[PDB]
């Protein structure tokens, strides 16, 4: 149960939200600049074993993925698209555990 | 370009490589845990002498790693939060971010008084990518200097101290500018002190279990108060 697609990711205090290519596979999330640069090293990844996926109450597009102090901030394009990503990550995590 | 540059590079590199590692786990002993502050202690013996490496972690809201390291390094504000130093002065200015300090510590009766001679350097570790956070570091390690030779009034201690700070930023509400409610400073503090004398361990360890928590709580709280209402310095 893998998935990939564009998502808006909070990067750093200069750039903030930027569109990035996210991939759910191998009990982890990995993100790249775009789909074209998948075969060019990952820019960042996070294991889902002990991860918590929290949707934002006021930002209906935003959902956060935290493994201890390490946190990813992601925005889909609407609440419908967010829920699909949230459910995929939970199903993938459970089927991997 | 001063004569300690290579030495500084090695010390910073070693701290960036081996001090940021989360808890030799069980080799480190948690002695104090208060909120986000955790103080770990290890009891090592090498070269005919027993030492006690200190390592602590802390998360401080509303301040950046740059701000924390600035206040930790700036001698001009030391008297506002430090409570164990009796006197000190700058022996030599090596560069805008590197100085040699001589200081005497108030005597922890009945142990002999300690002084220390160390190079203090503050440096930024640039982030290699957008995912890696910007790290600031202050390293204080002992050096020799003819202006501060050994005396018979104090016991010369040897130190290797580092405070490594990283700033975690969370997305602000909507499209607003970052505020201090969105920033968190991850502090790693390590201290390897060689007292240089023959004081009993029970007194040395109890004093360390007492003064390190007090200094971290007071120092971080001080940085919070001085930065309140001020524009963020990333």
């Amino acid at each position: 149960v893998e998935r990939c697609g564009v998502l808006s990711k909070w990067t750093n205090y200069i750039h903030g939200w930027q569109d990035r290519w996210v991939v759910l596979k191998n009990n982890a999330l990995s993100y790249y600049k775009s789909e074209d640069e998948t075969e060019y090293g990952c820019r960042g990844s996070i294991c889902l074993s002990k991860a918590v996926i929290t949707p934002h109450d006021f930002d209906e597009c935003r959902f956060d993925i935290s493994v201890n102090d390490s946190v990813w901030y992601l925005r889909a394009q609407d609440p419908d698209h967010r829920q699909q990503w949230i459910d995929a990550i939970e199903q993938h995590k459970t089927e991997s555990g | 370009t001063h004569r300690f540059v290579q030495k500084v590079e090695e010390m910073v590199q070693n701290h960036m490589t081996y001090s940021l590692q989360d808890v030799g786990d069980a080799n480190w002993q948690l002695v104090v845990e208060e909120g986000e502050m955790k103080v770990y202690r290890r009891e090592v013996e090498e070269n005919g002498i027993v030492l006690d490496p200190l390592k602590a972690t802390h998360a401080v809201k509303g301040v950046t790693g740059h701000e924390v390291c600035n206040y930790f390094w700036n001698v001009d504000v030391r008297n506002d939060w430090e409570t164990t130093i009796e006197n000190f002065h700058v022996v030599e200015t090596l560069a805008d971010n590197a100085i040699i300090i001589y200081q005497t510590h108030k005597r922890v009766w009945p142990a002999s008084q300690r002084d220390v001679l160390y190079l203090s350097v503050i440096r930024k570790i640039p982030a290699l990518t957008e995912n890696d956070p910007e790290t600031w570091i202050v390293c204080n390690f002992s050096v020799d200097h003819d202006s501060a030779p050994l005396n018979n009034r104090c016991v010369r201690a040897k130190i290797n101290v580092a405070m490594i700070c990283q700033t975690l930023v969370s997305p602000p509400e909507g499209n607003q500018e970052i505020s201090r409610d969105n920033i968190l400073c991850k502090i790693t503090y390590v201290a390897n002190v060689n007292p240089g004398g023959w004081a009993p361990a029970s007194v040395l360890r109890a004093v360390a279990k007492r003064e390190y928590p007090k200094f971290l709580k007071r120092f971080t709280s001080y940085v919070q108060e001085k930065t309140a209402g001020k524009p963020i310095l990333f």
